[PDB]
């Protein structure tokens, strides 16, 4: 049991889906068609990818999965790609008309038309479950379906399930990808309403995967298909805790009793290693030390921000592959002596390791080298602030003109709620900086 | 699929709405028979957009012809492609409305709008999912630009929330000599301001400046001049009808370029203008206050909003580090407090005949100059009362040509009040 | 009989729990299957203390599993005597406690308590003079912490004059990383405090020492501490289980080794340290036991006896030995460290000899310590917490359960008063 | 002719009376089925022996004994020893759980729910007799049972046979073999309570029997057998006047009028001579000038006490064997010139002699070698004061931080009798030293 139901929300959220749940198949051994001729038990099982996966009588393994989105286009991919007949029909909902980038089109006006539909679908994979744990929700910051129908879907889950978990996957708005001039708008738009109502939330900033696919894989302009799959190997890390089992393993529960000191901080940061290319690959061999010290440069993090000019309020390092406990412990060495990592007064401990022996995997025809290795740090720090901090001050520079605002009140939406917002984030700035303030 | 739903009203309407459907049919495939015949899928991806699929495999423009003196429209279905279109929707007068806006608009082309407006709710119930509408017309006649506004107003009670886009020509006396045209265009600008959601200025003065010192042809013809606009607005609707990501509909269009409701007046650009050349050199044509179709100096104002448009194969990270050295050299000219205010799509279907362009759309506060030299013109007859005849006539009345008079002086005060503004 | 209830909760209880029923069945000849199969009569004499008897004269452990997550059990079930339990008496649930001590006591431990107590009743009410209870667990985790203290607060209800004796294994990050452990601990500390007869503190931090600067092992896996825990638990039970005078039951112990109420935490010790699957060639003399058993490095908690005083201590020597030469030896330990015990209980130094020996040993030594110096383990646990609450930090996962801070604070405090009671007798 | 009636309380009482009976039945010729060939009147008698075994009208004789345990374990050695046919079920009283070393729970807890069973089964064996003189009530200080409840028998005893003699032997203890940290307490709070009840106690010094058997007898680490066998050889010699045709302690009562002037001082210091290993190859047969010079030596005392320090109230000679007047006359002038034998003004300066020519009985197979002639002393010296000191400082040391006082007060006692036991043994230790302040 412990199953997952995983939301994916808008072009980002589909888009992303899209990435993991290939990835998923890949890891797992499912084909595209359902089928996994490893698993014996047929119609059903209790095993670890059961979470993710439930079965039909036919020995289908069907993703635990919604795709929704205010337009057809983007979920016509899936339902014409390699993977269309993995999804039942009912778990790919598309409206007729998106939010042209107004969270207030996504929320009220459109959302209010397909919201009663989507909550539901997800009640029938709900209903399968004999233990359902939470959520996963996938959307973008700046479109209006990624946020104003989002936060929609959150505040109504929140009353049809009260306070079984949910998790976000944010994509944070980067101008070298973006499509909207209100991006900010939406963006603290959507994290007002949405701060309440999820239990942990992981950002990826467009700009950080862009620049890393640039820099480690050599993409002269990297597409959302290069970005969408490193993107995926970061849900993989947190999501493999529970898809797979092993004694070293660690579930993402026990992490985030570490990750979430505090209601309101729960938003860590993410680092993946080895991120190489084939030709770099080829002729070198990533060691637990090198890949370890890699999750402390502050250019390998999918959030920029300078981990080093903040503190740090704990550090989950889960590796995946030809790992032992040996090495990780070396490195934790290494790394906190000849390193800067400081941690806060409150924190005894700091550091949780884990290690999933199931290899990492690369979607053939990707960028990404097959490595034998590799480990995704979560570290919860309060330099974070410093994204939240960027994008308040764009959206403080239209605000004071009201440029774009005639598009959200012509739609409902009152200049209180743009100002309600900005203040809820001016506190979590604050929280911030009083978690990293030493005791008396 | 997302319609939107054409109308041309009056003679520059319906002669740059009629070269309009021709480029674009031409880039999507569609013969004057209305069959397809081309190579490429991306032709029929979003082909919904502006044309019906009848039965047959035959395409058929969606749009509406409109017009107070037949001929035109004669001329119309008879030149290239005028068989393509639906008998239904030819709805012309008798009339005519001799280049008097109050006949467009109160008289002539009020007892003509019931059978108009029939047309456009059989187009619109046949849409999956209407986008809004899409009006081509000039200011200075009669039934364009009386009629057409008219007509938009009419519209807009029926689609309050759809969007509203016109491409509009401005009268220059370097290429029509009507007298009373500064009277219809202040009419007419009066009434885009509360009405329309995103007009592109067709400037004719910027048309006849291109031909005679740019592509050297003294004494250009209107067949010169609309090469030009055809060329802008197959530009500027690039996005539309391919598929894409930036602003791929009228509406999302809206929400990046018009930050201001009564903003929303779109200076367009086009390069090059017609040796071929490279993606810097396209950059820096389509910044260049001559290759504006709009009579504006760009480093007279400030940019609140800026879309660029790549046509062509090209690399795209030649492209964007260009954009950035344009903004970045360029600085001055753009608001700081619209952070990333400049986007830019590539359509990799270059038009017929170029290997690249570029299309250039500025929401920009220099086209208070457009606006300036109209106004000027206008007071300049207004102030004799010359000519209130044939307005007053049709029993207008004397405050009507003042409201116009102060309404787009504050249109005028809006652009410069926010580029004079900062951010601190 | 004078019979025993055992009970297991969660995961570390249940996994030290199997062990010690797996070393004490092959003690007793006792096989997988129930069957008894042993060369003395001296094993079948008190076998009644922890083992029922059925028709087919098998023996069946007095033994309650409990937990809130379905594996654990299952993993016990396959265990090598995963066949002797009763199957009545595995009693478990499906949502799990996520190391909270408030889920544990308070919510999805409710929700499973009752059953759980049916069980005991149901095997209390078969004894013919049950002794009490002990109770194996930690304290870090959620159920066995949690859920551990509300069971032995409820059986208490039931049976308030029975011995209560529990196995408590005191959290370490030396061994585990979960941030909120120090929570769950001082939670239970204060529960044992208030309602329990004896606890045998077993210190995850002085296991991991023991295992990894003595025992030279250097990727020590839980297997290796509980190695450790269940010589210790067979030692520390040898009293009860085999013919002999002193501390014979759960009452008598108490009355020896617990002077005030309230300082009821025993320092268990244990003589050779060895590591499973090694053999050992020489066996230790009885001069050689008895110094270890009293060395800070033999302890099973991360205490040094040095900076303390003992109370009272139990010495039970296992093994053919001379009775003359284990009386000498532990005199000239007495005589050697006399400044170590208190003044003011005479003669608080007993000693126990049991001929049956715990296998693969020849020799060994149990040592039981009532001293003083249990009060660095408290101190410890008492800085982590301070360190976290202080700033309520990860508090939000225990008051979304429905407690109050108020708890913490009492939980602190109880703690910081044991910690002072310690010291009141160390400078008398 | 009267009765005596014997009572074993805790496990302490219940060994050495197993051990006792069993000598006193190779005393008198009874084996363990009962059958006595020496009786020649079956089914009856008003022999000197029939004071401790009644008889049947199958020729059974049975001790005149009853034994309390609140745990079976010890009393069902008695159950199924070598001995079993001697006692019927219902002179064997246990119970479920014992007093766990706690005097408040032998006394209270425990002892109320079978203190009117314990009498009455007394009260069975006590119409059987025609003359009953009273009791001997063997018990330990230290354990619950043997401390808390023999105090309430005692004072049960007093009510219901208030005209009745009462002897105790009581076992000292001793770390050597002790069980519980808690002796002292319970070894005050039995004996303040019990010491109005008692008209003459035995105390034994575990001590004491230890360390005679590790230098006499070769007993390396000597267990209870080893102490029991040498216990029933002192008590038997006690009780033999009882036993025997004789004239000297001939009941109860004179046992009170030879050794115990102050009722308060009635703890009579016993000396047993000579103790010699069965496992050596012959020995020199000492004489009575020998053995009786031995009585004033501290190494063969039930209890180690220095009795030069002291003063004397009364002494006791007991001979087993081949003695005879002259030589115990001409030993005793001996030894009051060799020896400081210092006796109060108010007291005669005499010894009371018994001979009892049969020689002591060994129990085939002990440690104790047989021997032609022993002899026992008892002298009631306020020597034995120096017992109640040890004992007093233990408990001061304990009290006075209270340690262990809470498993008392749990059982319904109150902390003043803490104190209040304390004060009777303060005082009873101002009683030795009055009566002995010469020096
Ligand atoms: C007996 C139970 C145990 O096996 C004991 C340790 C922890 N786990 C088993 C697995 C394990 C261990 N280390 C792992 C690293 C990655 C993945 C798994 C592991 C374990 C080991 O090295 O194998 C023998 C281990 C773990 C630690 C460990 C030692 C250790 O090996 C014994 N340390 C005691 C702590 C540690 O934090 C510390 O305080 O330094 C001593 C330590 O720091 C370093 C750099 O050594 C370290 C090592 C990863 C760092 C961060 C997290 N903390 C928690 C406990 C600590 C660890 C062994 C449970
Ligand atoms: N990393 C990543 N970002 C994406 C992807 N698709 C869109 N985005 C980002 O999402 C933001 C815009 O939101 P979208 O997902 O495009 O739009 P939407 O959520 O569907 O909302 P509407 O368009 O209003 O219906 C921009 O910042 C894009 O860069 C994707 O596949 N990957
Ligand atoms: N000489 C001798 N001393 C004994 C014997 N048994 C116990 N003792 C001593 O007596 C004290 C303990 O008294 P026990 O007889 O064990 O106590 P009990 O009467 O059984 O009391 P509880 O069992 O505690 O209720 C200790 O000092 C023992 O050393 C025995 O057989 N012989
Ligand atoms: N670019 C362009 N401008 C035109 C064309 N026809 C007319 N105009 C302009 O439009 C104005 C006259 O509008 P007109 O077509 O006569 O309006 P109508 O009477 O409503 O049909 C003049 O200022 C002309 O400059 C044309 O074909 N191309
Ligand atoms: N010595 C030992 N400690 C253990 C074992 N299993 C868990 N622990 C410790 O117990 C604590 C975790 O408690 P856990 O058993 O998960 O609690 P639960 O949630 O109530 O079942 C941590 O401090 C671990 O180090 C074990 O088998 N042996
Ligand atoms: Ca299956
Ligand atoms: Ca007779
Ligand atoms: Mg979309
Ligand atoms: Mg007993």
């Amino acid at each position: 049991m412990r199953e997952c139901i995983s939301i994916h929300v808008g072009q980002a959220g589909v888009q992303i889906g899209n990435a993991c749940w290939e990835l998923y198949c890949l890891e797992h051994g499912i084909q595209p068609d359902g089928q996994m001729p490893s698993d014996k038990t047929i119609g059903g099982g209790d095993d670890s990818f059961n979470t993710f996966f439930s079965e039909t009588g036919a020995g289908k393994h069907v993703p635990r999965a919604v795709f929704v989105d205010l337009e057809p286009t983007v979920i016509d991919e899936v339902r014409t790609g390699t993977y269309r007949q993995l999804f039942h029909p009912e778990q790919l909902i598309t409206g007729k008309e998106d939010a042209a980038n107004n969270y207030a089109r996504g929320h009220y006006t459109i959302g209010k038309e397909i919201i009663d539909l989507v909550l539901d679908r997800i009640r029938k994979l709900a209903d399968q479950c004999t233990g359902l744990q939470g959520f996963l929700v996938f959307h973008s910051f700046g479109g209006g379906t990624g946020s104003g129908f989002t936060s929609l879907l959150m505040e109504r889950l929140s009353v049809d399930y009260g306070k079984k978990s949910k998790l976000e996957f944010s994509i944070y708005p980067a101008p070298q990808v973006s499509t909207a001039v209100v991006e900010p708008y939406n963006s603290i738009l959507t994290t007002h309403t949405t701060l309440e109502h999820s239990d942990c939330a992981f950002m990826v900033d467009n700009e950080a995967i862009y620049d890393i696919c640039r820099r480690n894989l050599d993409i002269e302009r990297p597409t959302y298909t290069n970005l969408n799959r490193l993107i995926s190997q970061i849900v993989s890390s947190i999501t493999a805790s529970l898809r797979f089992d092993g004694a070293l393993n660690v579930d993402l529960t026990e992490f985030q009793t570490n990750l979430v000191p505090y209601p309101r901080i729960h938003f860590p940061l993410a680092t993946y290693a080895p991120v190489i290319s084939a030709e770099k690959a080829y002729h070198e061999q990533l060691s637990v030390a090198e890949i370890t010290n890699a999750c402390f440069e502050p250019a390998n993090q999918m959030v920029k921000c300078d981990p080093r000019h903040g503190k740090y309020m704990a550090c989950c390092l889960l590796y995946r592959g030809d790992v032992v406990p040996k090495d990780v412990n070396a490195a934790i060495a290494t790394i906190k002596t000849k390193r800067s990592i400081q941690f806060v007064d409150w924190c005894p401990t700091g550091f949780k390791v884990g290690i999933n022996y199931q290899p990492p995997t690369v979607v053939p025809g990707g960028d990404l080298a097959k490595v034998q290795r590799a480990v995704c740090m979560l570290s919860n720090t309060t330099a974070i602030a410093e994204a939240w901090a960027r994008l308040d001050h764009k959206f403080d520079l239209m605000y004071a003109k009201r440029a774009f605002v005639h598009w959200y009140v012509g739609e409902g939406m009152e200049e209180g709620e743009f100002s309600e917002a900005r203040e809820d984030m001016a506190a979590l700035e604050k929280d911030y900086e009083e978690v990293g303030v030493d005791s008396v | 699929m997302r319609e939107i739903v054409h109308i041309q009203a009056g003679q520059c309407g319906n002669q740059i709405g009629a070269k309009f459907w021709e480029v674009i049919s031409d880039e999507h495939g569609i013969d004057p028979t209305g069959s397809y015949h081309g190579d490429s899928d991306l032709q029929l991806e979003r082909i919904n957009v502006y044309y019906n699929e009848a039965t047959g495999n035959k395409y058929v423009p969606r749009a509406i012809l409109v017009d107070l003196e037949p001929g035109t429209m004669d001329s119309v279905r008879s030149g290239p492609f005028g068989q393509i279109f639906r008998p239904d929707n030819f709805v012309f007068g008798q009339s005519g409305a001799g280049n008097n806006w109050a006949k467009g608009h109160y008289t002539e082309g009020a007892e003509l709008v019931d059978s108009v407006l029939d047309v456009v709710r059989k187009e619109s119930e046949s849409c999956d999912c209407l986008q809004g509408f899409q009006l081509t017309h000039s200011l200075g006649g009669g039934t364009g630009s009386g009629m057409g506004t008219l007509l938009i107003s009419k519209i807009r009670e029926e689609y309050p929330d759809r969007i509203m886009n016109t491409f509009s020509v401005m009268p220059s006396p370097k290429v029509s000599d009507t007298v009373v045209e500064p009277y219809n265009a202040t009419l007419s600008v009066h009434q885009l301001v509360e009405n329309t959601d995103e007009t592109y200025c067709i400037d004719n003065e910027a048309l006849y400046d291109i031909c005679f010192r740019t592509l050297k042809l003294t004494t250009p013809t209107y067949g010169d001049l609309n090469h030009l606009v055809s060329a802008t607005m197959s530009g500027v609707t690039t996005c539309l009808r391919f598929p894409g990501q930036l602003n791929a509909d009228l509406r999302k269009l809206a929400v990046n370029m018009v930050p201001f409701p009564r903003l929303h007046f779109f200076m367009p650009g086009f390069a090059p203008l017609t040796r071929a050349l490279t993606v810097p050199e396209l950059t820096q044509q389509m910044f260049d206050s001559k290759n504006m179709m709009a009579a504006c100096d760009p480093r007279h104002g400030r940019y609140l909003t800026v879309a660029a448009i790549f046509r062509g194969r090209m690399s795209m990270k030649e492209v964007d580090e260009q954009m950035l050295n344009v903004q970045n050299k360029n600085s001055s000219y753009f608001v700081e407090w619209i952070p990333n205010n400049v986007k830019t799509a590539v359509c990799d279907i270059p038009p017929r005949g170029l290997k690249m362009s570029a299309t250039f759309i500025g929401n920009s506060t220099a086209i208070q100059e457009l606006f300036k030299r109209i106004s000027e013109q206008f007071t300049a007859m207004f102030r004799r009362k010359a000519f209130l005849h044939w307005y007053t006539g049709e029993g207008m009345d004397e405050m009507e040509f003042t409201e116009a008079e102060s309404n787009m002086n504050d249109l005028v005060s809006e652009y410069q009040q926010y580029q004079d503004a900062t951010a601190d």
